[PDB]
């Protein structure tokens, strides 16, 4: 059968991906998660139905951010896989 | 008693001096507020208004499109070098991002 | 609990996608979870703080935009 | 109760600048929150600039500056031809 | 003839200056500059004697914490010499 | 009018700033890219220091309209109050 | 006319209460402002000022000096894992900066 | 004409901590800013916490939130504490 070289794939993902819009994390593993860290600071706590949109816009929004700060850094030591030093630099250069 | 007219109306403008004015006065800026200051800041956000509203137009009529929607602000915002300045630090829900790919990564 | 669990890795190689990376090394993962958890705490703090100070006890979408403003982020489209 | 909103008015303006287009509820929402937003940044240069020259009230000459201040160049001295023109001519009327 | 081997007066200049407090800058080339800049936007401008100083802490702050910033993302290269990629690398990761 | 004066910042002044940093080993290069930064940062803060300057009418550029100007960008400075 | 005390006296604090209770009603940050905040504030701002001069006069001695100089207030907020984190923007002229040199800058 | 400074109070309370030791004019200057600038932190956020529930006065309440948004959690804590105890105090005068 036809098959596609390494990368080929993933080049036609970043093109589908990045000319989508739809939201990206799964709604009810946010919510209970959103759900078990409020409960430390105060119990029978209730969030209507917005409040967890706004903050799952607000998370995926920096996330896609340090991905692309982190891009960046990688290129410069001349590699091509990401790793967890990268972004330890890149949040220590912004300042977090 | 002459027939009410609207304070718009005499300087041209579209937005409404009478809430700008409450708003100044109800925000505690200051004690005193002149007369001309809500003029000019109608105005000024007037004209900021339409010129965002512009840029999207022409953008919702390329997409061949009807309706403006978020898409069309963001593509809007995004690929103005002024814009952008002065909206670096907005995030708009559903905007989604502009297509880049660095040329390291593209087959030889 | 294993709720955070729930942040499958398909997600973050959704989220790293859309970041325009082309390949991912294997311990991406467990550091993406912690620097999101830090980040929610974070916002959930404040947030909690204002729906205290309102006697409430229905966190509302207002608080969470207070709280990103707060943090220096402005959020455009659920209010305020 | 009943919430006040700019949805008139952006709708006004873009029928002004595009008659045959539309608007949809989202954009008219992003457009409203916006307006308020760089409201209150204009107000607030203002009030910093109005008291550190001891001075109680708030006039054009104080938006103007705060207009400088706060947008690139170009904008503003767009802008600010637009408001000079504004007052103007209410000021004649 | 006396010689020191590459670094160690390198070396002993960096225990120096962190430990000491001086301006670095000449003040009277500076105040030229500064009256040098100003001119185009308005004539006959007047400094006082303190804007200058002002100014000169402002800028060498900044410059001492930008090549700090701009050693780390050196580093990681694993070179020693610093090169203008990483002013510029770090300038775009800051944001500005 | 001063045609250049630019050129006076030195590079024995620039190495000694490069030495407090930490900075063991310094390029050739880092010299112009140095001053081209150090331009674009005053640019910015007398752009503002002058407006401020303006609108009070005033012929003397004072050490409080610095210190707003830096205010401003978030660069709140301790020691000339 | 009972012979008049100060609020401080009556609070126990050194700092001005009247002096911080009037700069609040001239800083129109609200039309009333109660009786609890003025007292509550210079508690705060009292404590604040007596563990910076802690830590700076702690400093001091460490150096045999007898005299609080900028030196000195650098290094006690650059020291301080909490300080540093409310004053991490601040700039002191003449602070200059915390001696750190890379472990591989060191000779082998 | 008279001016108005904290240089007093800064005085005193440097003569409780260490009786023994005196104060340069160059760090008396940086302790006089550093007042202002969280003074003016606390008061902001103050005002806009009571503008957002509709509220025409400034209480303890405003400032004990304010306190525990801006002081991290363990400077807080203190401060609320003793912030708690002077009020007490003079409530109890």
């Amino acid at each position: 059968p036809h098959r596609y070289r390494p990368g080929t794939v993933a080049l036609r993902e970043i093109r589908r991906y990045q000319k989508s819009t739809e939201l990206l994390i799964r709604k009810l593993p946010f919510q209970r998660l959103v759900r078990e860290i409020a409960q430390d600071f105060k119990t029978d706590l209730r969030f209507q139905s917005s409040a967890v949109m706004a903050l799952q816009e607000a998370c995926e929004a920096y996330l896609v951010g340090l991905f692309e700060d982190t891009n960046l850094c990688a290129i410069h030591a001349k590699r091509v896989t990401i790793m967890p030093k990268d972004i330890q630099l890149a949040r220590r250069i912004r300042g977090e | 008693r002459a027939k009410a007219k609207s304070r718009s109306s005499r300087a041209g403008l579209q937005f409404p001096v009478g809430r700008v004015h409450r708003l100044l006065r109800k925000g505690h800026y200051a004690e005193r507020v002149g007369a001309g200051a809500p003029v000019y800041l109608a105005a000024v956000l007037e004209y900021l208004t339409a010129e965002i509203l512009e840029l999207a137009g022409n953008a919702a009529r390329d997409n061949k499109k009807t309706r403006i929607i978020p898409r069309h602000l963001q593509l809007a915002i995004r690929n103005d070098e002024e814009l952008n300045k002065l909206l670096g630090g907005v995030t708009i829900a559903q905007g989604g991002v502009l297509p880049n790919i660095q040329a390291v990564l593209l087959p030889k | 609990r294993d709720n955070i669990q729930g942040i499958t890795k398909p997600a973050i190689r959704r989220l790293a996608r859309r970041g325009g990376v082309k390949r991912i090394s294997g311990l991406i993962y467990e550091e993406t979870r912690g620097v999101l958890k830090v980040f929610l705490e974070n916002v959930i703090r404040d947030a909690v703080t204002y729906t205290e100070h309102a006697k409430r006890k229905t966190v509302t979408a207002m608080d969470v935009v207070y709280a990103l403003k707060r943090q220096g982020r402005t959020l455009y489209g659920f209010g305020g | 109760s009943r919430k006040e909103s700019y949805s008139i008015y952006v709708y006004k303006v873009l029928k002004q600048v595009h008659p045959d287009t539309g608007i949809s509820s989202k954009a008219m929402g992003i457009m409203n929150s916006f307006v308020n937003d760089i409201f209150e940044r204009i107000a607030g240069e203002a009030s910093r600039l109005a008291h550190y020259n001891k001075r109680s009230t708030i006039t054009s000459r104080e938006i103007q500056t705060a207009v400088r201040l706060l947008l690139p160049g170009e904008l503003a001295k767009h802008a600010v031809s637009e408001g000079t023109k504004a007052v103007t001519k209410y000021t004649s009327a």
